Order: C-alpha cells, then structure tokens, then sequence
C-alpha cells in the first residue's frame, strides 16, 4: 500500500491538524576515514574522509506555531 | 580576432555586413546547418562545413535577406549588406536555451574504497550482506585518547572483511576534541564515527564502528 | 522569374 | 528584432506589410503549415520549412489577401500589402487552441492528480509536453484580489487542459498573505506557487501558473 | 479581425457581400461543407479548406445565390453581392442545435484512493468483499476529543486492509463540532462518520467507521 | 610558521527544493466529489554543493 | 488567367 | 626559424604573410586538416601532408581569405597577403579544445584517481596519451599566493579533463612554504610539484602541473 | 567564374 | 585486499 | 488574521 507517511502535526481559521504545508526533512550523511593503502600498481594512497548519505530525506507537516 | 557573436530568439533578425569578394561562414554552436535561403541570384555559392556552418560568397550589391535553417528546427533571419573586405565569420547563439542537460557524474572511485563504504553504510542502518553470520568482537582494535572505556556492542565476520561496534565511555571533564586517526591500530582498514565528532563535551557515549581485515592476523 | 528564391537543403 | 506576434482567431484578418524584395516568413508556434493561397500571380515563390513555417516571395505590388492552412486544422487570413525593404517574420499564436485529438489518448490514459502534477511540472521545468502547443494566454481566468493587476507571460493548450503562467504585482503595498484558494474561478482546475511564499512583500513580481480546462465558458 | 458569424435554420438565406478580387471563405464549425452551386459562371475557383470550409473566388459583378451543402445533412444559402476589397471570411451557425451530447467525466481518481472508497462503501451498506472474514477491533484505533466513550460493534478482516466500527457515547451537555481529523491515530489509513456529522448535541450515539492497514504494525 | 597537511572542507548539503499545488474540487468517472486538497513534489533535489574554498 | 488562386498543398 | 603559432579560437581571423613564389604550410599539432577553402582562382596548388597538415601554392597578389577546416570539427579563417619570399609554416593553436568522443571512452573506463595518475605521469614523463592534443594554454589558471609570477609552458587537453603546465617564480626572495592546496582554484581538478619541494628558494623557476576540468567556467 | 570559391574536401 | 603498508607515523596547523 |  502506500507509505501513509505523515503522523500528522501534533498538539477561513479552520484548524484542522492535517493539511499544513508540507516540509522535507534533512538527509543523513555520515563519514568514513579510510586508512592509507598501497595499490596494486605500486600507488599510494593518502586518501581522506567521504561524506555521503545514508538516510535519505521524507515529506513531514510541520507543528503549526 | 574572434568571431561575432550574436543571440537570437527564433525568427529572430539580425543586420549583419557581408563580404563580396571573400567567403563567409555562418555556424550555430551545437547545431547544424540543414537549408539556407536567399533572395534569387544573391548567393553564388553554398557549401557545408565540416560540424555544421555554412560558406557562403556573394557577388552581389544589394542588401538582401538570409534564411537560415538548423536541424533543432531553429530558423533564424540575417539581412546582409555586401561590403569589400576580408571574409566575416559569425557566431549564432539562442537567446532562450531550449533545455538544461542534467549533469552526469563521471568520475567513479575505487573498488577497495567502495567496498568499505557499502559496509559501513549497512552497518549503520544494520542489514547484513550475505556471508555476514556475526561474531564476537576483540578488544584489540580502539587506542584511546584517554578518558575513555571501550565496550564492544555488536560485530560481524565475513568472507573477506570484518566490522565491530565499540561504545566509547564519556570522557572526563574537559572537552575531547575527537580525531578519526586518533583511534587508529595498525590493521584496521576504516575508522568511523557515528553523528558528527565535533569534539564529545564533558561526557557522552558515542559508538563507533572499526573496519579491519578478515582472516589475515 | 523575378521573385523566385534558391534554397539548398543539406545531407 | 524579435519576430512580430499576431494572435488571431481561427477567423482573423490581420493587415501586415510584406516584402516585395526579399523573402518573408510565417511559423506556427505548435503547428505545420501545410499550404498557403492566394490569387494567381501574385505569390511568386513558396516554400514549406522544416520546423513547421513557410517562405515567400511576392512580386506583385498590390495589398492582396493570403490565406494559411496548418495541419491540425486551423485557417488564418493575413491581408499583405508589398513594400519596399527587408523581409519580415510573423509569429502566428493561435487565440483559440486547436482540437489535439492525438493528446487526449495521453491525457486519460493516466490519473488526474498524476496528469495535474506532470504539467505543473513541465512549465516549471521549462521543457514542454510533446502533445502541448503554445497558445495565446487568457485575458482574465484567475480572480484578482486585494487590488492586484496580472500580466500573462505564457500559456500552452492541450486537448481538455490548458495551462497558462501569471505575473502578480502586489500594488498596495501593506502585505498581503497568499492562498490557491483566492484566485479561483470557474474553470481553474489547479493553482500552484512557483516560491513556496505564503506571503507577498509590498512590491511583488511573483508568478502563478494556473491550469483549467479547453473550452470552460 | 474574427470571422463574421452567422446563424441560420436550415434552408436559411443570409446577404453577405463577398469580393471580386480576393479569395473569400466560409467554414461552418463542427462541419465539412461536402458541395457547393451557383449560377452557372459566378464562381471561378472552389477548394476545401482543412478542418472542412469552401475558399472561393468570383470574378462576377452580379449578385447571386450560393448554396452550400454540410455532411451534417443542412443546407443554408447565401446571397453574395461581389464588392472591391479583401476576401471575407464568413463563420456559419445553427439556430437550433441538433442533438446535446452528454458530457463526459474524464477524471480518474488514484488507485489507493479508489480502494479506499471502494471498502468503505461496501462496509457502510454491509455487504462482504471476497477474503474479508470478520475479526475482533482493537481499542487502539480512536482518539477522543473528551466526552466519548467506545464500543466495538463489528469488524472486517482481509488481504491488504482492515475495517472496523466502533459507536462513540454520547458527550456531556457542550455540542462537540464533530471534526473528521480529531479521531485521527498513526497506523489509520482513512476515517468516516456516519450520518452528517455537524455537531453531536448535548448527546448522540455515532457509529464511526476507521479503516486501518492489514498485517502491518 | 610551516604547516604541511592537505586541507578539509565541510561537505554540505543542500535542500530539497518543493512546490505544492493546489487542487480545485472535481468529479471523477465514479462519481465521488473531491473537495479542494493539495500535492506536493519535488522540483529539485539536495546534492554536494563542491567547495567555493578547499582551504 | 481569371479568378484562380494559387493553392499549393503541400505534402 | 621555429614555427610561428597563431593562436585562434574557433573563429579566428588572422592576417598573416603568404608568399607567391614558394610553398607554404599550415599544421594543425592534434588535428588533421581535412579542407582548405579559398576564392576561385586564388590558391595554386593544395595538397594535404600526411602527418596532417597542408602545403598550398598562391600564383596571386591581392589579401585574400582561406578557411581551413580540420577533421575533428574545427574552422579557422586566415587573411593571407602574398609577398615575395620564402615559404612560410605556422602552428596553429586551437585556444578552445575540440570535442574528442573517441577519448572520453577510455577517460571514463578507469577510476579516476587511476586517470588522474596517468595524465600526471605522461606529462611529468614526455609521453602524451594517445587521445589527448595540445592546446593552448590558459592565461589564469591557478590561484597566485605570495607576490608570485606564472609564465605558462604547454597544455594539451581531452574530453572531460585538462592538464596545463606553469613555470612559478618566487618574486620576494624570503622563503616560501609551498601547499599545492594554496594554488587550488574552481575547477583545479589536481595539483602535483614535479619537484618534491616543500619549499620555494628565494630565486625559483620550478613547475607545477594542474588538471583541470573542460569547459570548466 | 563567378563568386565561385575552391572547396577541396580532402579524403 | 589491498595492501594496508603505512603503521601510521607514531607519536591549517592540523597534525 | 492569517489563516492557511
């Protein structure tokens, strides 16, 4: 079925909770230090640390103020 | 010199002065000449050149008009006055670009670089790859800064490599600035640290996960 | 003949 | 120069100068012409371009009344008067949208909210749906509230849908805050932002595109 | 310009002056003009016009009377008068429409959505999908504004989804303005009051009907 | 005074751009009213946004 | 030549 | 003599000596000529050399235009005046790098930190790769720290990567720490100092080779 | 010879 | 694998 | 007074 994603935001002027504007959230990025290693060429490698994402991000109704 | 460069939307007219005794060249970057059109008489000869543009000589007197075709459906208007002088070469842009080509990322890293990312990013959401069954983890991986108690959470054993989890006690009281070499042992593959570093403050528990190799001692 | 207008189409 | 627009009706009449001398030029934006007439003797050459347009020389020197037939049916009748000078270029908007019977098989086979979601898109990202033609935009098909004044920009016609862009200019000055739901009208299918905004600051150049429907009225 | 529009009954006359000099046109909107007649000498030249309609020249200095034929099976007349000037464009109408065609709801609501609806129909009437068997409701699913209490009455169990109905209490002696969203809990794909809502009274026994996912957490 | 290492830069990424279109209400071919509602998409990605400056 | 039209259809 | 090198973009126009009486060369160092095209009657003689240049006769005496066009898609345009003397050669540079598919096929088959240690080598070592051309080489490269001077040496460039030699001098006589992180500039690709170095003497006429990016900027 | 140019398209 | 050689040496302004 |  449907990712049904939104647990909806917590707490003319109609307040219903559902239907604010929608939001996304911010990915999630890690990084790795890889330790110096010699190629099989004979290179060597000083690298240095890789930020990627792991999490990625997701629609979410912001808590109306 | 460098050729003329003028932009122009479609059906677009631009005055431009031509040579009668010298050829002259037309070309659109990114495009190709398919027709060209002149009042009767006007233009002695046409011919295409090589990656698109047009030469073209004129032995006429008289202010004329030239239709020219691209092969992206493109029709662009010059009126040219014929002047004694040397050959001119104009340059044919399009004021509204059509489209925007996404970028393609070429570049590819390394085979053994990528094998110790694509672990570490399973380890950190916690699927396993197969041929991963779990393991006890050593004690022997993490140097310490000091100030911090090492205990191993969780750990698993490959065909080829090995990854382990160690939980780092709070450190002391004075802030511990966290260095991802400053963890290192000889053997250890890749060192990570979990959230972002950043110096852990008067306390906190961060895991960490240590990469090393699989089978070699 | 007058009005006429040559055009070449390229391969 | 920017080639001319004329916009007409499937119907119109519009007097424009044309070129004894050298060639002149009229295009579709969305459509192929396929003949033009006029009385014998007196469009002495005619050539069909490539993308769509057409070419032609008059020598005669009398205002004569031509008319152009494009493909997916539509009559336009331009009343040419010959004077001396440069040819000129014509762009033909349509003003009432042509029947696209090829479009609706794409427009149906998917869902609504899918098909509202993919021309939103498509004018936003600039590149146009194959099926879509441009069209001349609609004087007045959005509410004005708050004593705002709209330009129109571009609009673009299917066969049940007709998507149109509209710039707003905030004229009071005192702030004003932004709903979908205010610019409605009968007809106006969907209404979308380009900026997120939710406000519109004193002075505002925003823009709206709205999408209705071929034929509402 | 636009074209002059005309509106005749069937056999209906109409004088329109056309011209000598110009070619002039006549479509009717909907419809192919299949054949035209004249005194004999009147009309030089007849040609079918794309998207039907007939392009016609005169070179006659008589009035005269045109009859044209539609594939529609109407036949109007046209008294011309030919006059110097452009060619005329007439747009030509039916007084009576002939048939109304049924309109034609096009829209297609999306596949959740659909089955959604589907089940909700079905349990409010009671009649069982296939793999639907009947189950306990759990209490987990509804959230009280205050004033409700809840009795589970009956529920559906199947494949994909889950229904069940649960009937609130009637609330203190306040009207509760009953809103649709106020009962919502995570996990509840849709939910819907029975009857109209607008205010449970200083009392009232509502059934509500949630619907939750199947099998899923 | 001589430093000797490579330098660091901080990756950053930016946000998702979005835009949410409002819906008129509208009748489908099974005959259900749908009453104003709103979709959102997203119009262009977050990525790496590469260094202005390395060091 | 009387009354006719230059009507090219083109292909 | 040592070849004179025009320089041009793809649009240049150059006014350079041509003698009547004996034969004179154009080369282009990476590309082959394919075409030389001037005014009827004009050029004597035109033969095309096999390492890809072109040697060319001209009987007359008036400044006339030649447009030579090479295989991989390139035009240049010379003004050549004919002047009693011997035979001239001129090297042309290309200024802007031609598009080379052949090459990005095996630029994009390896890894790039592999690729990027190959073009360092071949320049450091003499050898050029077999799809690279020389080019030349850009005005502003590198970003200049200290009060320093770059002349530029050579540069050859493929597809999707560029490499360019500069010869650095220290200008402030004092000593200065060198960082190829110091030199980096949107677009460097990567920096190597052929000499190991670490330090600048106060008089130094070292080299540095940076790749960059094609149709960077 | 007319506006004519040498055009050698070499193989 | 890959080699792995350097122990690390043992011991802007960034050591 | 603003109501969304």
């Amino acid at each position: 079925t449907v990712s049904t994603t939104p647990p909806v935001s917590a707490g003319v002027r109609c307040d219903n909770p559902g239907t604010v504007h929608p939001q996304r959230s911010r990915d999630q990025i890690a990084t790795v230090w890889i330790a110096p290693w010699v190629d099989s060429d004979n290179a060597f490698h000083q690298p240095g640390r890789v930020s990627f994402v792991v999490s990625p991000a997701d629609w979410v109704l912001p808590a109306r103020v | 010199q460098s050729p003329a460069t003028i932009s122009l939307p479609q059906g677009g007219q631009f005055r431009l002065s031509i040579s009668n005794t010298d050829p002259n060249m037309i070309f659109i970057p990114g495009d190709k000449v398919t027709a060209i059109t002149a009042p009767g008489g006007m233009l002695a000869d046409k011919r295409l050149t090589r990656a698109g543009g047009v030469l073209f000589t004129s032995v006429a007197t008289r202010t004329f008009t030239i239709f020219v075709e691209t092969a992206r459906g493109q029709t662009f208007s010059v009126v040219a006055t014929p002047v004694k002088g040397e050959g001119r070469v104009y340059r044919l842009m399009s004021a509204e670009p059509p489209s925007r080509p996404e970028t393609r990322k070429w570049e590819t890293a390394q085979a053994y670089e990528k094998l110790l990312i694509s672990l570490n990013r399973a380890v950190l959401t916690g699927d396993i790859p197969d041929g991963y069954g779990e393991v006890k983890p050593l004690s022997d991986g993490i140097r310490l800064p000091g100030g911090f108690s090492v205990t191993p959470l969780k750990a698993w054993a490959g065909d080829q490599l090995r990854a382990d989890r160690y939980e780092l006690r709070n450190a002391n009281t004075w802030g511990v600035a966290l260095r991802e070499q400053d963890f290192w042992k000889p053997g250890v593959r890749a060192v990570m640290f979990d959230n972002n570093a950043q110096t852990l403050m008067g306390g906190g528990r961060m895991t960490v996960t240590v990469i090393r190799g699989n089978g070699e001692g | 003949r007058p009005g006429m207008m040559d055009s070449q189409e390229f391969s």
